[PDB]
C-alpha cells in the first residue's frame, strides 16, 4: 500500500519467496494485490516492465489455486494496455513455473500469433499444447473414472501435438534433450495411468469367471484367485517400473540442472515409483510384501509447496494402502478403488514445469576425442590380433559459463567394453578407470585384448562424477570399429594344426 | 567403537534398501554378533565409555535379542541419531607413516623396451618413514594397464635401516606382459597391508613400457 | 546475496537461446 | 459389413449403462459376447452399484436369442476342450461338407472346436512362416452370412481361454485371415483394455520399409480400423509408429486422419509439424529410415492417387494455395514453416516436385513480405532456397522472375534493414556470397547456405556455376557490390568471440582490390563507425584493415589516376574519439594506432607523395598534444 514504486520490486520478490515457503499467505489476501496491480498503469513509468513481471508471479503464487477469469481479465487488460511482448512472455513462463496453465495457454496464444521466427514459433505452439493439456487436465472431478479417462484422452492428444511440435522446434544447434525427453516420459506416464485405470474398470469383465472356468475357484492353479486382470497387473507393475528407470536415467544425464529441477524430477520418479510399490503390495503377495512405512515422513522441510503437495498425497497413498494391505482376498473388491483415488490425487496435483526445462545453465560438457589410429572414414582398424591393441583417449571439459554454478566436476570415469560386430557379445572387456583432471584436459591408455575373426565395435563412456560423488552419466559415448586379422604363417600353422 | 558405528550406519541403509526378511535378519546376526564380539574382546573401558552408543546399546541389548530386526533398526537409528560423541585422548609425538619412491622417477618419455613374453627387471627405490613392521607390511602394487594388479613382496633383506625409524626399500619388480603396439604406462604403488585388508599411502609413478614382439 | 534466490527473472543469468528471443521479441514489443 | 462405432467402443469402456441402454440394436448386435457374459458370469465386484449396472444390462440384454446361443457355448465343457486342444497342438507339432455347413450343422461343441483347430492351423502356419506374409483361406471365415455368429465364437473362444490363446497371437492370425480386420475390430470392441497390447504387437510384428506388401497393406488397413474406432488414442499409436520406426505411411495416415479430424486454420497444421520434427529432429535412424520412405515412394513411378504421399502432398500443396494470396502480415511465418519443411523435402528426402509445385515455389520466392523482421528471415530462406536449389527454376519465364526479384531485393537491401532495425544478415550474407562467387569460393558458398539452412544437404556445383552465369554478370558488378558493402551496416560489438566469416572481412578484401577508390566510394565514415563501436578482444582483422587503408590513403591506386586517393578520418573526430566516459577503450587504442602509423607512413614514403604533389593534412600538435 504504502510504497511510491522503486522498493515494490524488491519486496514483491521478498513476499514471493515467503508465499512460496508458505502458502496461506496469497488465498489470504488475494484483492489487495490485485488492487495494486490495477493501479500499476498510471502508478510507474520507468521499470514498469519489471513490477509488472514481479507482481504477476506473486499473482500466480497467491491463486495458486484455479484462477479467476475476472482477475486475468483484468490482467490482460492492462498488459494490452502496456506491456513488452518479452514482458509478457516472462509471465507467461512464471504462470507455467506456478502452474496456472490456462493463463499460460492465453499468453500463448498471443506470443503464437506475433513471433518472427521458426524455432521460436514452434517452442512457443509446443509451450501452448502442454499449457492447454495441463488445463484439461486441471478440469478434473473426484471419484469419476469414466471423465477422469476422457480428460486424460484429451489431454494426451495434446501433448502429442506438443511433442510433435517440439521435435519441430529441435535444432542442431541448443537441442531441447531433456525438454523432450521430459515431456516424453510425463506422456508415458499418463498413458500407463490410462491404461491402468482402464484395467481397473475391465477388472469386473468377468475374469474371475475365466478363472473359475478355466481352472477350480478353490486352489486355483494359476493364483489364488487368479486372473488375466492379474496378468495385466503384473504387466503395468513392470511397465511403471520401468518408467522409473527411465525417469533415473533421464535425471543421472541430466545433471545440469539446480537442486529444484533436480528435486522435481525426483518427485515424478517418487509417483511412479509410488504407483509400482500400490500395484505391487496390495493387488500381489502381501504376506510377501508385509511392508510398513515405520520411517519419518511428513516433515514440512521441502522446497516447494507442489513438493509438499505430492508429499502429502504420498502419506495419504501410503496411509490407505497400510490400512487395507490385509482386509481382503486377491479379488480386489475396493483395491481398484484404493488405486483410483491415488491416480485421481496425483493428476489433481498438476505440475510444475521448471526451470532447466526453462532457460540452462552451467552448461558443461566433454569432447571425449579418442586417438588411435585414425578412422577418417568407417574403415575398420585393422590388428594384428597377436599382441595388443592400445587406444589413447582424451578428453577436454569446457564449461559456458562460471563452471561451479551448482556442481564442479571432479573426477571423469571412463568406461570402455567391446563388441562383436559380426554376430558374449565380447563382453569380456569390461574396463573403467577413474582419471582425476588436474586441468581441464586429460587423457588416459586402455589396452584391450581380442584373438576374434570378426569385426568389433569399441564403446566408451564419460562417467562424470562430482564432488560430493555421484554417477552422472553424461558424455558422448562415441565407438570406433575395429578390424581383425592374422599372420599368414599362423593360419597356415593353424591349418597344419 | 567408531568402526561399529560404521557397521551400524551400513546396516541401516541396507535395511532402507533390502526388501527380503531374511536378509535383515541375517545382517541384524551379523551385527550383534560383532557387538558382541566388542564387548568381549573390551571387557574393559566401558566405565571410560559413559553415555556411549556402544554401552547403552549393551544395556538394550537382551530386547534387541527378543525383538523383530524392523523395530531393532528403527530403534538402532533412533539410538545412533542422539547417541554422543566420544572423546580422543590424545597421545605423546606420533607420526603417521609416509612412503616416497624416488627411483624410478616417472618423467622419462623414453619408454623401456623389450621382447613379448619376456621379463624386465625395474627396481624400486622408496623411503619409508616411521613404520613398524617394515618387511612384513609394505607390499609392492604394480597395475598393468590391461587392468590388473601384480601384488609383489619384499624380501627382508630389501629393507636397509640407515638410523631409527626410518626405513629404506631397495628391490626389484619383474614386468612381463604380451607385445603392445605403443608405449603404455604400468602404475607402480606402495601398499600397506594389515592383519585383511590394504591401504595406499604413497604417490602412485608411472613407468613407460613397451614390449617388441619376435625378431624372427 | 540476492533477496530471492530462485528468480528465473534476472538479464545476465539468462542463456543464448531466450536471448536471441529476447532480441526478436524487444524487436516486436506488443501483444494484441 | 459395419464397423465398431467409436460411441459404441467409448461407452463399453466406461462401462456406462446409460450410455449402453442409448446405443441402438446393430452395434448391441455386436457386442453381444462380454455383455451377456457380464449379466450371467459370476461377478468379481459385488457392490450394489455395480448390482444395479448387471440388472440394467438384462435390460438391454432383452430381447435376444443369440443370448441362449452363448449359454449353450458357455455349457460347453472348457476343461475337456482345452486338454483336447492341448493334445492336438502336440500332434501338430509333432469332412465330405465344407466347414460353413460343418459349423451350421455340427452342435456347438463340434464348433468350438472346428474354429479352435482353424485359429490353431492358421497360429502354426504363421509361426512356421517366420513373418513370411502368406494368406489362408476359411469359407467359414469367408461366408458373409455367418459372420457375426463365427466372430461371437472367437469372442467367446479368447474370453475363455486366455493361456491357450494370446490375444496378440489371435489378432496376428486374425490379420492373416481376410475378414480378421472386422474381426479383430470386434474382439478389441469385446475387449477394450488390451487395444494398446493389439497395436504394439502389431506394430512389432510389422516391416520395416513396406508399404507395397499385402500383408503390410493389410496391417495398415486394420491399424487404420482401429484408429477409425478409437480416434482418441490415434496420436498414440503415431507415437508409438514413431517409437518403433515402422510403418511410415501408417503414421503419413494418421496425421492425415487428425487433420482431417480438425480443423485449425489459426496454425500450422499437426501434419507440417509432425513432418517437419521427424524430417529435421535429432533422430538419427527416425530421420533416416523416413528419408528412406520419401526415396521409395519417389522411385515409385506409378501415379497412384491413393498413396499417402501424393495425399500428403496435395494436402501441402492445398495449404501453400491458403497461404498464398502482395504477401499478408501474419502469414509470413507460417510460410518460411512451409519453406523450412520443403528443403526437408527435396534436399534430404530427396522429393522431386512437378512443375505446378516448382511454380507455386518459385512464385513464394518472389512473393513481397512487409518490412518485419520475420520478413527478412523469410527473404533469407528465400535465397539460400534459390540458391540451394537452381533446378527449381528452368524456364526463362522463371529466369526473368527471380532476376526481377533479385533487383528489387538489390534495390530494396538497406531499406529493409533500416525498416526493420535488426542489421541485414540477409545484406551481409548477399555480400559474402558476392564476394565468394568473385573468388570462385563455392565450398563457402555451400557452407553458408547449409548454416542458413540449420540442415546439411549437398548443392550442385555445376549448378552453382550456372547461377554465377547468372549473378556475376547483370545482377551484381564490381561497383554495384561496392556500393552494397558501403550501404552494409557495421558488425555490432565486433570482437574475437564473434566468429564466422564478418563484413570486416569483405571489407578488408575490398580495400585490398582498392576498388572503393576506384569507384569512387567513401569510407572513412564506415571504417570510422566501426571502429568506434568495437570492443575487447579484438578480431584479429583489424590491424591489417588499417594498415591496408592508410597505405590506400597515401599509395594511389593507378600510375595513370593519381587522384584515386581515400580522405582520412579528420581531427575533429579523433578529439570526439578522445574525450575521456563515452566510448570503449579498444576504440581509442585502434585509432592511437591508426595515427601513429599515419605519422610514420608519412615520414616513410615521401617520395611518392612528393611525385604525386597532394600532400595530405598532416595533423595538428593541438591534436597531437591533446592525445595522451
Amino acid at each position: 500500500h504504502s510504497a511510491q514504486d522503486a522498493a515494490r520490486i524488491l519486496m514483491c520478490h521478498c513476499l514471493a519467496a515467503i508465499a512460496m515457503q508458505l502458502p496461506v499467505l496469497g488465498d489470504g489476501m488475494l484483492g489487495d494485490l490485485m488492487e495494486l496491480y490495477k493501479v500499476i498503469g498510471r502508478s510507474a513509468t520507468d521499470k514498469q516492465q519489471e513490477l509488472l513481471v514481479s507482481l504477476a508471479t506473486v499473482i500466480f503464487v497467491a491463486s495458486q489455486k484455479a484462477l479467476s477469469v475476472e482477475s486475468k481479465a483484468v490482467i490482460k487488460q492492462q498488459l494490452e494496455s502496456v506491456s513488452n511482448g518479452w514482458t509478457v512472455y516472462r509471465i507467461a513462463r512464471q504462470a507455467s513455473r506456478m502452474g496456472n496453465h490456462d493463463m499460460a495457454k492465453e499468453l500463448y496464444q498471443s506470443l503464437l500469433t506475433q513471433v518472427a521466427s521458426e524455432h521460436f514459433y514452434f517452442w512457443l505452439n509446443s509451450l501452448k499444447e502442454f499449457s492447454h493439456a495441463e488445463q484439461c487436465l486441471t478440469g478434473l472431478q473426484e471419484e469419476n473414472y469414466s471423465s477422469a479417462l476422457s480428460c486424460i484422452a484429451e489431454s494426451l492428444k495434446f501433448y502429442h501435438k506438443g511433442i510433435a511440435s517440439l521435435t519441430a522446434a529441435s535444432t542442431p544447434l541448443n537441442p531441447l534433450s531433456f525438454q523432450c525427453e521430459f515431456v516424453k516420459l510425463r506422456i508415458d506416464l499418463l498413458q500407463a495411468f490410462s491404461q491402468l485405470i482402464c484395467t481397473c474398470n475391465s477388472l469386473k469383465t468377468s475374469p474371475p469367471p475365466a478363472i473359475a472356468t478355466t481352472i477350480a475357484m478353490t486352489l486355483g492353479n494359476d493364483l489364488q484367485r487368479c486372473g488375466r486382470i492379474s496378468n495385466q497387473m503384473k504387466q503395468s507393475m513392470e511397465e511403471f517400473r520401468s518408467l522409473a528407470s527411465r525417469y533415473g536415467d533421464l535425471y543421472q544425464a541430466s545433471f545440469d540442472a539446480d537442486s529444484a529441477t533436480l528435486r522435481n524430477v525426483e518427485l515424478q520418479q517418487q509417483s511412479c515409483l509410488l504407483i509400482s510399490h500400490a500395484i505391487e503390495a496390495l493387488i500381489l503377495d502381501p504376506e510377501s510384501a508385509s511392508f510398513q512405512e515405520y520411517g519419518s515422513t511428513g516433515t514440512a522441510h521441502a522446497d516447494s509447496e507442489y513438493e509438499r503437495r505430492m508429499m502429502s498425497v504420498y502419506n495419504h497413498v501410503l496411509e490407505e494402502v497400510e490400512s487395507l494391505n490385509r482386509k481382503y482376498t486377491p479379488v480386489s473388491y475396493m483395491h481398484t478403488a484404493c488405486l483410483c483415488n491415488a491416480i485421481i490425487a496425483l493428476l489433481k496435483v498438476p505440475l510444475s514445469f521448471q526451470r532447466y526445462f526453462f532457460q540452462k545453465l552451467q552448461s558443461t560438457s566433454i569432447k571425449l576425442a579418442l586417438s588411435p589410429s585414425p578412422r577418417n572414414p568407417a574403415e575398420p582398424i585393422a590388428v594384428q590380433n597377436n599382441q595388443q591393441l592400445a587406444l589413447k583417449v582424451e578428453g577436454v571439459v569446457q564449461h559456458g559459463s562460471k563452471p561451479g554454478l551448482f556442481r564442479k566436476i571432479q573426477s571423469v570415469c571412463l568406461n570402455v567394453s567391446s563388441t562383436l560386430q559380426s554376430k558374449i557379445d565380447n563382453m569380456t572387456n569390461e574396463m573403467e578407470q577413474r582419471v582425476e583432471p588436474h586441468n581441464d584436459y586429460f587423457s588416459t591408455q586402455f589396452l584391450l585384448n581380442f584373438a576374434i575373426l570378426g569385426t568389433h565395435n569399441i564403446t566408451v563412456e564419460s562417467s562424470v562424477k562430482d564432488a560430493n560423488g555421484i554417477v552422472w552419466k553424461t558424455g558422448p559415448r562415441t565407438t570406433i570399429f575395429v578390424k581383425s586379422l592374422e599372420d599368414p604363417y599362423s593360419q597356415q600353422i593353424r591349418l597344419q594344426q | 567403537h567408531m568402526r561399529l558405528q560404521a557397521k551400524a550406519l551400513q546396516l541401516i541403509v541396507t535395511a532402507r534398501t533390502t526388501r527380503g526378511l531374511d536378509p535383515l535378519f541375517g545382517m541384524c546376526e551379523k551385527f550383534l554378533q560383532e557387538v558382541d564380539f566388542f564387548q568381549r574382546y573390551f571387557i574393559a573401558d566401558l566405565p571410560h565409555l559413559q553415555d556411549s552408543f556402544v554401552d547403552k546399546l549393551l544395556d538394550l541389548m537382551p530386547r534387541l535379542m527378543t525383538s523383530k530386526p524392523a523395530e531393532v533398526v528403527k530403534i538402532l537409528q533412533t539410538m545412533l541419531r542422539q547417541s554422543a560423541f566420544l572423546h580422543l585422548p590424545l597421545p605423546e609425538q606420533i607420526h603417521k607413516a609416509s612412503a616416497t619412491i624416488i627411483e624410478p622417477a616417472g618423467e622419462s618419455d623414453n619408454p623401456l623396451r623389450f621382447t613379448s613374453g619376456l621379463v624386465v627387471a625395474l627396481d624400486v627405490d622408496a623411503t619409508l618413514e616411521h613404520v613398524q613392521d617394515p618387511q612384513n607390511t609394505v607390499k609392492v602394487q604394480v597395475l598393468y594397464p590391461d587392468g590388473q594388479a601384480q601384488m609383489i613382496h619384499p624380501k627382508p633383506a630389501d629393507f636397509r635401516n640407515p638410523g631409527p625409524g626410518r626405513h629404506r626399500l631397495i628391490t626389484q619388480v619383474y614386468l612381463s606382459h604380451t607385445a603392445w603396439t605403443e608405449a603404455c604406462q604400468v602404475e607402480v604403488r606402495l601398499l600397506l597391508a594389515y592383519n585383511e585388508g590394504t591401504i595406499p599411502f604413497s604417490k602412485p609413478v608411472k613407468v613407460y613400457i613397451m614390449p617388441k614382439p619376435a625378431r624372427r | 546475496a540476492h533477496v530471492w534466490e530462485d528468480n528465473w527473472d534476472d538479464d545476465n543469468v539468462e542463456d543464448d537461446f531466450s536471448n536471441q528471443l529476447r532480441a526478436e521479441l524487444e524487436k516486436h514489443g506488443y501483444k494484441m | 459389413l459395419q464397423f465398431v462405432s467409436p460411441f459404441a467402443f467409448e461407452a463399453m469402456q466406461k462401462v456406462d449403462v446409460v450410455c449402453l441402454a442409448s446405443l441402438s440394436d446393430p452395434e448391441l448386435r455386436l457386442l453381444l459376447p462380454c455383455l451377456v457374459r457380464m449379466a450371467l458370469c459370476a461377478p468379481a465386484d459385488q457392490s450394489q452399484s455395480w448390482a444395479q449396472d448387471k440388472k440394467l444390462i438384462l435390460r438391454l440384454l432383452s430381447g435376444v436369442e443369440a443370448v441362449n446361443s452363448i449359454v449353450a457355448l458357455l455349457s460347453v465343457d472348457f476343461h475337456a476342450l482345452e486338454q483336447d486342444a492341448s493334445k492336438e497342438q502336440q500332434l501338430r507339432h509333432k469332412l465330405q461338407h465344407g466347414l460353413t455347413l460343418e459349423f451350421e450343422h455340427s452342435d456347438s461343441p463340434r464348433r468350438l472346436r472346428l474354429v479352435l483347430s482353424e485359429l490353431l492351423a492358421i497360429m502354426n502356419k504363421v509361426s512356421e512362416s517366420n513373418g513370411e506374409f502368406f494368406f489362408k483361406s476359411s469359407e467359414l471365415f469367408e461366408s458373409p452370412v455367418y459372420l457375426e455368429e463365427a466372430a461371437d465364437v472367437l469372442c467367446i473362444l479368447q474370453a475363455e481361454l486366455p493361456s491357450l490363446l494370446p490375444i496378440v497371437d489371435v489378432a496376428e492370425a486374425l490379420l492373416h485371415v481376410r475378414n480378421g480386420a472386422w474381426f479383430l475390430c470386434l474382439l478389441v470392441a469385446n475387449v477394450p483394455d488390451s487395444f494398446n497390447e493389439v497395436c504394439r504387437g502389431l506394430i512389432k510384428n510389422g516391416e520395416r520399409q513396406d508399404e507395397e506388401s499385402l500383408g503390410g497393406r493389410r496391417r495398415t488397413d486394420a491399424l487404420r480400423f482401429l484408429c477409425k474406432m478409437n480416434p482418441s488414442q490415434a496420436l498414440k499409436v503415431r507415437g508409438m509408429v514413431v517409437e518403433e520406426c515402422h510403418l511410415p505411411g501408417l503414421g503419413v495416415a494418421l496425421t492425415l486422419d487428425h487433420t482431417k479430424n480438425e480443423a485449425c486454420e489459426d496454425g500450422v497444421s499437426d501434419l507440417v509439424c509432425f513432418v517437419s520434427g521427424l524430417l529435421l529432429g535429432t533422430n538419427a535412424k527416425v530421420r533416416t529410415w523416413f528419408g528412406t520412405f520419401i526415396r521409395n515412394g519417389q522411385q515409385r513411378k506409378r501415379e497412384t492417387s491413393s498413396s499417402v504421399l501424393w495425399q500428403m502432398r496435395r494436402q501441402l500443396l492445398l495449404e501453400l494455395m491458403g497461404i498464398l494470396p502482395g504477401l499478408k502480415e501474419e502469414h509470413v511465418v507460417k510460410a518460411s514453416a512451409l519453406l523450412r519443411l520443403y528443403c526437408a523435402l527435396m534436399g534430404i528426402a530427396g522429393l522431386k516436385p512437378t512443375e505446378e509445385e516448382a511454380e507455386q515455389l518459385l512464385q513464394l520466392m518472389t512473393s513481397r513480405p512487409p518490412a518485419t523482421p520475420a520478413g527478412v528471415r523469410f527473404v533469407s530462406l528465400s535465397f539460400c532456397m534459390l540458391l540451394a536449389f537452381s533446378t527449381l527454376v528452368s524456364t526463362p519465364e522463371q529466369e526473368q522472375l527471380m532476376v526481377v526479384w533479385l533487383s528489387w531485393m538489390i534495390k530494396e537491401e538497406a531499406y529493409f534493414e533500416s525498416t526493420s532495425g535488426v542489421s541485414a544478415s540477409f545484406g551481409e550474407m548477399l555480400l559474402l556470397v558476392a564476394m565468394y562467387f568473385h573468388s570462385n569460393q563455392l565450398s563457402a558458398i555451400i557452407d553458408l547456405v547449409c548454416s542458413t539452412l540449420g540442415m546439411k544437404i549437398v548443392i550442385k556445383p555445376s549448378s552453382l556455376s550456372r547461377m554465377k552465369t547468372i549473378f556475376t554478370q547483370e545482377i551484381f558488378t564490381e561497383q554495384v557490390v561496392t556500393a552494397h558493402a558501403v550501404r552494409v551496416p557495421v558488425t555490432s560489438n565486433l570482437s574475437a568471440n564473434i566468429t564466422g566469416f564478418l563484413p570486416i572481412h569483405c571489407i578488408y578484401q575490398l580495400l585490398r582490390s582498392r576498388s572503393f577508390t576506384k569507384h569512387k566510394v567513401s569510407i572513412k565514415d564506415w571504417i570510422y563507425r566501426q571502429l568506434c563501436e568495437t570492443s575487447t578482444p579484438l578480431h584479429p582483422q583489424l590491424l591489417p584493415l588499417i594498415d591496408v587503408y592508410i597505405n590506400s590513403i597515401l599509395t594511389p591506386a593507378s600510375k595513370s589516376n593519381p587522384e584515386a586517393t581515400n580522405q582520412p578520418v579528420t581531427e575533429q573526430e579523433i578529439l570526439n574519439i578522445f574525450q575521456g566516459q563515452r566510448f570503449s577503450i579498444t576504440a581509442q587504442l585502434l585509432v592511437l594506432y591508426y595515427i601513429l602509423s599515419y605519422e610514420e607512413a608519412l615520414l616513410a614514403n615521401t617520395k611518392t607523395l612528393a611525385a604525386m604533389q597532394r600532400k595530405p593534412k598532416s595533423y595538428s600538435s593541438s591534436l597531437m598534444d591533446q592525445i595522451p
